RNA sequence: AAAAGACUUCA
RNA sequence: UCCGUGAUAGUUUAAUGGUCAGAAUGGGCGCUUGUCGCGUGCCAGAUCGGGGUUCAAUUCCCCGUCGCGGAGCCA
RNA sequence: UACCAUGGUGGUGACGGGUGCGGAGAAUUAGGGUUCGAUUCCGGAGAGGGAGCCUGAGAAACGGCUACCACAUCCAAGGAAG
RNA sequence: GAGAAGUCCAUUGAACCUUAUCAUUUAGAGGAAGCAGAAGUCGUAACAAGGUUUCCGUAGGUGAACCUGCGGAAGGA
RNA sequence: UGCCUGAGCGGGGCGAAGCCAGAGGAAACUCUGGUGGAGGCUCGAAGCGAUACUGACGUGCAAAUCGUUCGUCUGACUUGGGUAUAGGGGCGAAAGACUAAUCGAACCAUCUAGUAGCUGGUUCCCUCCGAAGUUUCCCUCAGGAUAGCUGGAGCCCCGA
RNA sequence: GGAUGAACCGGAAGCCGGGUUACGGUGCCCAACUGCGCGCUAACCUAGAACCCACAAAGGGUGUUGGUCGAUUAAGACAGCAGGACGGUGGUCAUGGAAGUCGAAAUCCGCUAAGGAGUGUGUAACAACUCACCUGCCGAAUCAACUAGCCCCGAAAAUGGAUG
RNA sequence: AUGAAUGAAUUAACGAGAUUCCCACUGUCCCUGUCUACUAUCCAGCGAAACCACAGCCAAGGGAACGGGCUUGGCGGAAUC
RNA sequence: CCACAGGGAUUACUGGCUUGUGGCAGCCAAGCGUUCAUAGCGACGUUGCUUUUUGAUCCUUCGAUGUCGGCUCUUCCUAUCAUUGCGAAGCAGAAUUCACCAAGUGUUGGAUUGUUCACCCACCAAUAGGGAACGUGAGCUGGGUUUAGACCGUCGUGAGACAGGUUAGUUUUACCCUACUGAUGACAGUGUCGCGAUAGUAAUUCAACCUAGUACGAGAGGAACCGUUGAUUCACACAAUUGGUCAUCGCGCUGGUUGAAAAGCCAGUGGCGCGAAGCUACCGUGUGCCGGAUUAUGACUGAACGCCUCUAAGUCAGAAUCCAAGC
RNA sequence: GCCGGUCCGGCCGAAGUGCCGCGGUCGGCCCAACGGGCGGUGGAAUCCUUUGCAGACGAC
């Protein structure tokens, strides 16, 4: 069976087009002290021949700190993608996009590793990760 | 290995092959839903022509997940589905060589419809009074011949089928005047009752409203849009080959291995693409109606609002829908102005899928693109116009 | 007018 | 990996005609000198491992471990 | 601010750089100097950083505004708010 | 006769980004061996005319202390 | 490659000699403004060169071409004509580069019908018999040589 | 003739004609037997002298047949089912502990028609049931052991199945 | 198996020279699309070469051990674009 | 720096034979695992299978078999990494450990290196191995190997040499046959609607919720079946929407030109900036099943052999696999 | 009496394909399954022209 484990979510509820591949650099939406991440992997995608793993809004990610906390430059840490510039399509049928591509850095428990957010979170991520949600100042 | 290495699913299906011209322009079912319901009032299929696509808002249903109850959009194909003439009852025998038709009983009236049936169908374009179709016997001499045929048919237990055609001058967007002939099986209860109901159904037309209920799960069958001839990338979904430049660009490398010194059938190679037969299953039939004169349409504030099923200005390269109509969920095979045939869902469990219907909120109607919504908008445009609107 | 060098630390 | 080339005392390094093995330095013992050192007398090797030929093999063959040099094309 | 003249300053230190408010005064030490320059008295200056303005005899205003930025705050989270 | 919202030209004339460079706090590419502790090796230079009298400018060059060529000095026989 | 004698290099940038003013110092010479412009100098036109697509072409437009890119461009530069040096010789900022599509020794014609233990081929019928692929020698082993294996033509009348 | 096949078999060939044969073969393809007497195999083993070409081993197999030898049998077997076992004495050693039942003496008898100091199940240890031997019910062959055949097993490969 | 004019070390400027890192950017890439041009295609006209012992199905097998053809099996309506 | 005559009479090299070497297996089971050969581990010895490493040979080619590695594209094997169903355990849950059936579908994305291989990183359900002339140059690529230039080290008196390193260093052809993909296309009394012998294959997998903080458990932890939601991957399709394009067509702004504004030209095949139907994909948006027979196995009835026995005669179930369902 | 085409109709037949009977007529005790004629009597499509849902041509 699965070597463990947890994380890979529940039904998001909406449709997202992938915007951040491997090696993409991304805003850190917390005050952990990290202030630019680099994405290396997604908890649960499987790819193929010649093609990049890409991640999106609601993915649980591992990312490494290109700028940021002392615990952080050049640590490799878990993260969640909170915002993206490439459109998401809701059940109603509206398309949402954000100004920035942003994630928060996360505990193996799925809580934030920082005291407070910066910027909005999509409610879809907040549903999925409710201990990211209960740090979020604004929910869209 | 041998190689390599880093290995892939193979592009473009083998159950969807040969990727080749279809033999006739109008789709053809090789099998039907089972006799498990009412007699041959249940014709097992109906036809229409694809007008375009529109869109709907509905009050939904589910409850398990986060978004729920409540308004949603879902996407819609509009088909014009005018009433179709069931002309004759065709008697199929079970034989150990397959089914064989025996004799056919005909209504008193197909009569521009058989002249259209003689147009590719047969040939030479219907000008001063020709091709010829045979006339009916002396009435009740020919009805006793036919009722002696009914006797053999309704003693030896025929698997009942219907010849029907589309009376096409009830569509407008194919400006064309020609009938399209089809074989539709008739399914139902016991075989004698099934012949009787098929008899009472050829001596008068059948609309969509007598074969499909609104919400019902329908398998839709058509022939794809044609491309012409193509290479492998746009015909089987293979990669472009990358370097800046290359003495072959959109190419397969080898079309085999050294052995087999003979190119296999399964390799992705160029050829024709499109104009392929397809059956596309389990389509939820969101509305059937008429422009009016059946409904009404939708309701004033609220449920939801009145919208004639055209986008104004017409469906691009089709026309205006203004007759009998069928709104089918999502995609439906073909271009625009092609024969599409609709059949009750084959997968008897019988189940979910759909079950419950799903209040029509919006059709779309549009009115959008720089202007809209209808009525008050058209008034507002006319105020700014004003001699050319 | 001279062959030939060394020689532990603190007291 | 092929053709060439060596080894002798602690260490660096001479040598034979088949009967015979050295040097220098280093070291061991005395004397210098108050004491060390500079200097001065005295001393001390299974000739790499290995088998064979012969009256007699450090010396003449064959093998091998090591350290050396020199080659190894047209892909 | 126009136009005309090309200047004016500095081997008696101009222009520039650094400096863990200036004076009245404090501390020393026999005197000389050294040191210190501040909280107080006096004059000047600034009110999170910076420019501008109304009002009023007088402000270029800590207890007024405008408003960019910096940073906390309120939220029935629209907007206010220091 | 007063003259609201207001829109334009001109001026004093904010803040982010455009410079380019200098300064401060810093870290730091890579690198030289100046002093030092006593517990080290090398030689025995200087120290008595130091066993070749010292020191000195100057170049050369040496394991190094240094050596010596040239000229100068007596803090020298 | 040399020699002779001609010709060609838009325009722009940077700013060496050293001297004026202004100013300093006893002098020495110095500071700041400023002028002028040196250069196998810089960015680049005519002109030269030929880096990249490892593109286009590859029975071509072409027996080394085309497009776009890239380097040099007042210099040991480029180039027209008149012109030296000729075959183990010339010329070479020397790669074995270049000497008329031919260069680790040009081309032509001749010697010449070179020479090849090597490859290829060698053209009418039939009959009688019918192989060797072994042995010694041999700079001998892709050949020679000498028997061995054969066959014809004659002569004679034992042999397991 | 051997599917094909330089060298295996038959056979050494002038041409032709007819006859009979060799090797090898006789269900069809393919002339000619769906030949006779008997026996084994059911795995499609398997249609095969020889072959780079046709694989199959060590080892195993109550599959099945067959041969043989010993012992046991109507003075009643083998198996199954059912039924009998008092006392010496809670067997001597040894050891928390054997005491039928961890390990190790030792295995006799009175009282008896049969009746072992016991065959496997026990609880820390103490706690019961069966069983040796003997008997009934049943009725006919049983058991041991050597030997041999075939088959079975060991037995996984690459474009598509065959002994042609 | 470094080493001093068989030059050692070192080094500013210069470079279509070799390797590496960063920012900027981007279709190289995720992953492909539409679109232009000239080709293509079709028409009239002009009109070639290479090459050619060979008829020209597949799967197996065999064979000088890599068969378009032998052998057994299996398939094939020609011709033409 | 080469050249010539030849040879597959002889190498490298692909192929073929072999299979010591390599890979994998069986047997036996000393022994280890607290006690226990066989939960697991397992030596010596021994028999094999494969042909995919290496070696050997010299059969094939030297009037020419294009090299390694890579890419893409088709197909396969099974000695199965995952997924399905299983058996055992030193399987309390539970992570697991070993093994059986089984090839349907999956088997990834990156950092160093030309690398194959391998090391590393996060992923994943797991990121299996092995053939198809080391599949694949009349496809590509061209980094290594492997020409001519040159440097270094080593060797050599030297020319020059090295399984020693380094920088640079070319990829020809218009398809006759055949093969398949795709379009045509006579005979027969006609066109059309059909049947369906037969031929191809389509769905794979995951996460989470219900159950349940339950079972099981001292506790710590922590399951199942359906029932529900959604998404990875694949397939088909459409284009309402969102996203691209939009060299129909209409606008801003040059430079230069038609005297001048006005209306136009050229600057690419659209001067540049702005945007549509149609076509398309940013995973845009829609659509992807019970029964029958089996394997391993777990059972029923049951003899040979009165008992026992899952099978031998018979039978009940049982895999993502087979057949059907279905295109 | 026994047979062979026939008028008129039924059963496998559900096609191709056949058979078997109530009342009589041409006949007995060559050419079936195909055809090839000398003769009597009697009752459509391609193109075109303009287009496409289609499309390299052809096709649709």
């Amino acid at each position: 069976m699965s070597k463990r484990g947890r994380g890979g979510s529940a039904g998001n509820k909406f449709r997202m087009s992938l915007g951040l591949p491997v090696a993409a650099t991304v805003n850190c939406a917390d005050n952990t002290g990290a202030k630019n991440l680099y994405i290396i992997s997604v908890k649960g995608i499987k790819g193929r021949l010649n093609r990049l793993p890409s991640a999106c809004v609601g993915d649980m990610v591992m990312a490494t700190v290109k700028k940021g906390k002392p615990d952080l430059r050049k640590k490799v840490m878990p993260a969640v993608i909170v915002r993206q510039r490439k459109p998401w399509r809701r059940k109603d049928g509206v398309f949402m996009y954000f100004e920035d591509n942003a994630g928060v850095i996360v505990n193996p428990k799925g809580e934030m590793k920082g005291s407070a957010i910066t910027g909005p979170i999509g409610k879809e991520c907040a549903d999925l990760w409710p201990r990211i949600a209960s740090a979020a100042n604004a929910i869209v | 290995m041998s190689h390599r290495k880093f290995e892939h699913p193979r592009h473009g299906s083998l159950g969807f092959l040969p990727r080749k011209r279809c033999s006739r322009h109008r789709g053809k079912v090789k099998s039907f839903p089972k006799d498990d319901q009412q007699k041959p009032c249940h014709l097992t299929a109906f036809l229409g022509y694809k007008a375009g696509m529109t869109h709907i808002v509905r009050e939904v249903e589910k409850p398990g997940s986060k978004l729920h109850k409540k308004e949603t959009c879902e996407a819609v194909t509009i088909i014009e589905t005018p009433p179709l003439v069931i002309v004759g009852l065709v008697a199929y025998v079970k034989t150990p060589r397959g089914l064989r038709t025996l004799n056919s009983v005909w209504a008193q009236h197909l009569s521009e419809d058989v002249r259209r049936r003689f147009y590719k169908n047969w040939c030479k374009s219907k000008k001063k009074a020709f091709t010829k179709y045979a006339l009916k016997y002396d009435s009740d001499a020919g009805k006793k011949e036919i009722q002696l045929q009914l006797e053999k048919m309704k003693k030896y237990a025929t698997i009942v089928r219907v010849i029907a055609h589309t009376q096409i001058r009830k569509m407008k967007g194919l400006k064309q005047k020609k009938a399209h002939l089809m074989e539709i099986q008739v399914n139902g209860g016991t075989i004698a009752d099934k012949v009787d109901y098929g008899y009472k159904f050829f001596e008068k037309e059948v609309p969509v409203e007598a074969v499909f209920q609104k919400d019902e799960m329908v398998d839709i069958i058509g022939v794809t849009k044609g491309k012409g001839y193509e290479g492998v990338v746009t015909r089987w979904g293979v990669t472009r080959l990358p370097r800046k430049t290359h003495r072959g660009l959109r190419k397969v490398a080898c079309i085999g291995a050294w052995h087999p010194a003979r190119v296999s059938y399964t390799v992705a190679r160029a050829g024709q693409n499109g104009y392929h037969h397809r059956t596309e299953m389990n389509k939820k039939i969101y509305k059937m109606g008429k422009s009016g004169q059946e409904s009404h349409e939708a309701c004033t504030e609220f449920d939801r609002t009145e919208k004639d099923i055209t986008p104004m200005g017409g469906f691009p390269h089709y026309g205006v829908v203004k007759g009998d109509y069928l709104m089918i969920k999502g995609c439906c095979v073909g271009p625009k102005k092609r024969v599409v045939t609709l059949r009750q869902s084959l997968l008897k469990q019988t189940s979910r899928l759909a079950l419950e219907e799903i209040k029509l909120k919006f059709i779309d109607t549009s009115s959008k693109f720089g202007h809209g919504r209808f009525q008050t908008t058209d008034e507002k445009q006319k105020f700014y116009g004003r001699l050319k609107a």
